[PDB]
């Protein structure tokens, strides 16, 4: 009953994206090749999806949540600030016929300690935007670590790897660079890089001390 | 919104008060291994009051002795925690009294 990388990637290509994306919210979806590789690794290498309660922070239209549910999560909960994004996700959840999914509209930066150590795994492709000197991906990362009991899987810029590792030592949590991914933003996007790929991201696995 | 989700949202003390105008039954494949590992994690007061408000009957008062081996308890808990979805309703913050709408199964916690 197991799913190979190519099969999962082909199924994630059926996930409908942002209809009218919001530029200030960084509404770009995780590409099926990026998402499949990421999820396949979480389940096959670390076994952090099957019979787990997973949280998807900034779930958008659901790419990472739909794949997590398909890999055997007991429950996958997606969190997003935008209603329009969750309506597409809710539609994808109905169409894929996935019954192990839930959704919450909220600000991940303004989350309550009501969900402290309430999830087994937290997965995310967070926004990178600067919000009062702090990058959103790091504000999402501190929330994720407070919520996850076992692991956090996140995408952070490779250029800023030094700051992520420095914060892991400060937070006294384990860190592991799983992969170095290189994807471009949707071709629809107006301001692409001309000397390189748009996003040079690191797939990172954060874990806790025993 | 499932009752397991309500429980995660309320966890830590007063839980979010659930009220519903539309509740539906959604079959989820029975996974006994997942349900049994959720039982020690359930905040039972939050769960009992939420299930009571949704007008659900024969709700277990807490874990049974040797629940890991009791399929009927695990099927009951599977049903109550995963298959009873509030479609339209509210989540109320106990301390402020503020209402958060649940529409199309999605709670809006955003102020
Ligand atoms: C990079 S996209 C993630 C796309 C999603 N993982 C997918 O594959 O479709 C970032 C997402 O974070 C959401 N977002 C932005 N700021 C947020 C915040 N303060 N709290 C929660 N979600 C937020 C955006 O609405 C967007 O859906």
């Amino acid at each position: 009953k197991k799913v190979r990388l190519k099969e999962l990637e082909s199924r994630l290509q059926q996930v409908d994206g942002f209809e009218k994306p919001k530029l200030l919210l960084e509404q770009y979806p995780t590409r099926p090749h990026i998402a499949a590789c990421m999820l396949y690794t979480i389940h096959n290498t670390y076994d952090d999806i099957e019979n787990k309660v997973v949280a998807d922070l900034g779930c958008g239209c659901g790419v990472l949540s739909i794949g997590t549910a398909m890999l055997g999560a007991g429950l996958c909960v997606g969190f997003d600030i935008d209603e329009d994004a969750l309506e597409i996700f809710n539609r994808n959840a109905e169409e894929f016929e996935l019954t192990n999914i839930d959704m919450v509209q909220c600000d991940v930066c303004l989350l309550s300690n009501r969900m402290s150590k309430s999830f087994d795994t937290v997965i995310m492709n967070p926004p990178f935007g600067t919000k009062n000197n702090k990058g959103t991906d790091m504000a999402f990362l501190k929330t994720a670590l407070e919520m996850a009991r076992t692991a956090v899987y996140s995408l952070h810029k490779s250029s800023t790897r030094e700051h992520v590792q420095k914060k892991a030592a400060e937070w006294k949590i384990k860190i592991d660079i799983i992969a170095e991914l290189r994807y471009d933003l949707p071709a629809s996007y107006k301001f692409h890089k001309k000397k390189s790929v748009d996003i040079e991201v690191d797939l990172i696995r954060f874990s806790f001390h025993h | 919104m499932k009752l397991l989700t309500h429980n995660l949202l309320s966890s830590h003390g007063f839980p979010l008060r659930l009220q519903a105008t539309e509740v539906r039954i959604c079959p989820v494949e029975f996974n006994p291994n997942f349900v049994a590992r959720m039982i020690p994690k359930v905040e039972w007061s939050a769960f009992l009051e939420a299930a009571d408000n949704l007008r659900l009957i024969q709700v277990p008062k807490g874990p049974v002795e040797g629940y890991e081996e009791n399929e009927e308890f695990l099927r009951t808990m599977h049903h109550l925690l995963l298959e009873v979805e509030v479609i339209e309703g509210t989540l109320q913050c106990p301390e402020s009294g503020r209402m958060f709408p649940i529409s199309r199964g999605i709670p809006n916690m955003l102020l």
